[PDB]
RNA sequence: GUCUCGAGCCCUAGACAGCCGGGAGGUGAGCUUAGAAGCAGCUACCCUCUAAGAAAAGCGUAACAGCUUACCGGCCGAGGU
């Protein structure tokens, strides 16, 4: 099989062996797309994936390929962007960006410091009780923003009651 | 071939006389 | 606006409550132009163009209770 | 998990899925009940407008409200089940 991509007049995108980069007005992603008798390449205007095998395993790839490339065009000009609304009950939590790493103190009133690093050029903007986790890379941004929910899990007790925590409000 | 179909660009043209598909059809008998 | 059809059918029927079990228990009875009255009240309740599609309408609230006709 | 072979049905008069829009009135059916208005139970389950739209398939409410299934229309476009 073989699918053809028309790369959007905004970007322009460069490959050399199984490495594809993605440059926008929004930024330039790199990826490795690598599978078994599976070619990517930059036919002027156009990306084409193609294969000479049409298995289930190879159609599986082919396809995922597709979306990831799709994302990056998507990613290197409009974006992605993630939102998140930071909820507590009692205790109030404070959640503050610092260096390259979103830190959440007093959670459920803790005194050690919770914090987890951010993910590539993702950018993590807090304006009160509303995060926006945003960048060109899906996948470093999807990371980030699932980082920082899964940095407030609780395991120890009941979550139905105790469900403070930032969580994913919009995605893209 | 469902007959419906075939109903439905008959009384389609009756109202002409006097979806989209079966009004483009129904425009061009 | 108008009172509903289930009120309406009572008065001109004599009876106040309906069947347990309706076409099969015959409560009461409404001539043509009995219907045709009470066509003529809910002429915006309904969406029929015609006095003739109303009165089909009425005459659906009426055997689903035992109102037979005649 | 994957490969191969067969049968039936649907599909460019546009299928399958997804997304958008519509999902309307008589009427909150009758009964039971202080109340029950698709959705406690019993019975019936009828016709208008129309391209559709149940006397309502599933949640939801103290009962309403609310959210969707059926059903129809559009977008899309090739196989689908
Ligand atoms: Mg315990």
């Amino acid at each position: 099989p073989r699918v053809e991509l028309e790369i959007p007049e905004d970007v322009d995108a460069e490959q050399d062996h199984l490495d594809i980069t993605v440059e926008g007005d929004n930024g330039s992603v790199t990826r490795r797309l690598w599978y078994p008798d599976i070619d990517v390449s930059v036919d002027g205007d156009t990306v084409v994936i193609e294969s000479d095998e049409d298995n289930a395993k190879t159609m599986s790839t082919i396809g995922t390929f597709q979306s990831h490339i799709e994302n990056m065009f998507h990613g290197v000009t409009e974006g992605w962007e993630y939102g998140m609304e930071v909820f507590y009950s009692h205790f109030p939590m404070q959640v503050n960006v610092e260096g390259d790493e979103v830190v959440i103190e007093n959670f459920l009133g803790e005194k050690a410091p919770r914090r987890t690093t951010i993910h590539g050029d993702t950018d993590v903007e807090i304006d009160g009780e509303e995060l926006t986790v945003s960048g060109p890379d899906i996948e470093a941004v999807g990371q980030t923003a699932a980082d920082i929910e899964q940095l407030t899990r609780i395991n120890d007790k009941d979550v139905r009651v105790f469900q403070d925590g930032v969580y994913i409000t919009r995605k893209p | 071939i469902p007959e419906w179909k075939q109903e439905e660009v008959d009384a389609i043209v009756e109202m002409i006389e006097s979806r989209n598909t079966l009004l483009e059809r129904a425009l061009d008998d | 606006g108008v009172p509903p059809t289930a009120e309406l059918i009572k008065d001109e029927a004599g009876f106040e409550t309906g069947s347990g079990e309706p076409q099969e228990d015959f409560v009461a009875d409404l001539s043509v132009d009995q219907v045709k009255q009470i066509a003529e009240q809910k002429h915006p309740d309904l969406l029929s163009y015609d006095l003739t599609n109303a009165a089909k309408e009425v005459v659906g609230t009426c055997t689903s209770l035992g109102v037979t006709i005649e």
